[PDB]
């Protein structure tokens, strides 16, 4: 995250840190005690599917304070329409091997209904994006969880305001074109969370863009509202052998 | 009715045959008698920040 601030410990309680062989991979969002939403592109280079760990209640990577909860990722579910190395349909649904325990530091973000998200949440201007990604383009990643407030744009407006891929109906732009504030590649999979009448909801996933906080370019986020039905149906399904599952979309 | 200001609902809104509207709530919440407000039914409802709620 470029140009944000440290998220005070426990104020981003749905933030997930994904690890592969103990190394920082991506962010994610806890949506109930066993399911995490992340980006499909987070898993393009994975060979060690059994060394994939989700950490909840994380804040500072340098110290263990006892609020962290680690779980093995039992399943990674990706839409059939997602093509590795590309931008469209950038979403993954992760089943934890054992549920996390909800506490003051581990709380799920609400996955909203599609109608509510499209007709109300899509019009809330600002939303928060968070993660332990790059603090600067070509710079170090953060040791403390960072958060940034970003405004959402209508796709026609994003296309008009951008300098020099397509922005599909499965994406939306958010951020600033002045190069000061953005989420980065290391924040990939993390939440874009929207506040409405006292409650936070999942509206986007940190997905793609150019460099980080590049002048003339906005951050591009997976439009979660397009996937509500797809996610709900998978959450009602029985686990299948093998970590990676490709599921038909729609 | 749901298209306009979320039909007055705090969370979810369902339109019915005519001028009828029903508000609903995510799991871990119940609808109050006002027919619009959602109150938590669990210790850690989704989308609420405990350290801020307890403040
Ligand atoms: C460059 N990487 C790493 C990556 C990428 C792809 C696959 C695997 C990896 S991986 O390293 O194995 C991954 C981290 C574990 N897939 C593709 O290249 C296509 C989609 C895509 C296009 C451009 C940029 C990105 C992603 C980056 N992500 C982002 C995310 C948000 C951005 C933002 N908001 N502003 C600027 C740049 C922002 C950049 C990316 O992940
Ligand atoms: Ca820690």
């Amino acid at each position: 995250i470029v140009g944000g601030k440290v998220c005070p410990k426990g104020e981003c309680p749905w933030q997930v840190l994904l690890l592969v062989n103990g190394a920082q991979l991506c962010g994610g969002t806890l949506i109930n005690t066993i399911w995490v939403v992340s980006a499909a592109h987070c898993f393009d280079k994975i060979k060690n599917w059994r060394n994939l760990i989700a950490v909840l209640g994380e804040h500072d990577l340098s110290e263990h304070d006892g609020d962290e909860q680690s779980r093995r990722v039992a399943q990674v579910i990706i839409p059939s329409t997602y093509v590795p190395g590309t931008t469209n349909h950038d979403i993954a649904l992760l089943r934890l091997h054992q549920p996390v325990v909800l506490t003051d530091h581990v709380v799920p973000l609400c996955l909203p209904e599609r109608t509510f998200s499209e007709r109300t949440l899509a019009f809330v201007r600002f939303s928060l994006v968070s993660g332990w990604g790059q603090l600067l383009d070509r710079g170090a990643t953060a040791l403390e969880l960072m958060v940034l407030n970003v405004p959402r744009l209508m796709t026609q407006d994003c296309l008009q305001q951008s300098r020099k891929p397509n922005i599909t109906e499965y994406m939306f732009c958010a951020g600033y074109s002045d190069g000061s504030k953005d989420s980065c590649k290391g924040d990939s999979g993390g939440p874009h969370a929207t506040h409405y009448r006292g409650t936070w909801y999942l509206t986007g996933i940190v997905s793609w863009g150019q460099g980080c906080a590049t002048v003339g370019h906005f951050g591009v986020y997976t439009r979660v509202s397009q996937y509500i039905e797809w996610l709900q149906k998978l959450m009602r399904s029985e686990p299948r052998p093998g970590v990676l599952l490709r599921a038909p979309f729609p | 009715i749901c298209v306009n200001e979320n039909g007055g609902c705090e969370q979810y809104c369902s339109d019915h045959t005519g001028t009828k509207r029903s508000c609903r709530c995510h799991e871990g919440y119940s609808l109050l008698a006002d027919g619009v407000s959602c109150t938590p039914t669990v210790e850690y409802p989704c989308g609420k920040i405990p350290i801020l709620e307890k403040r």
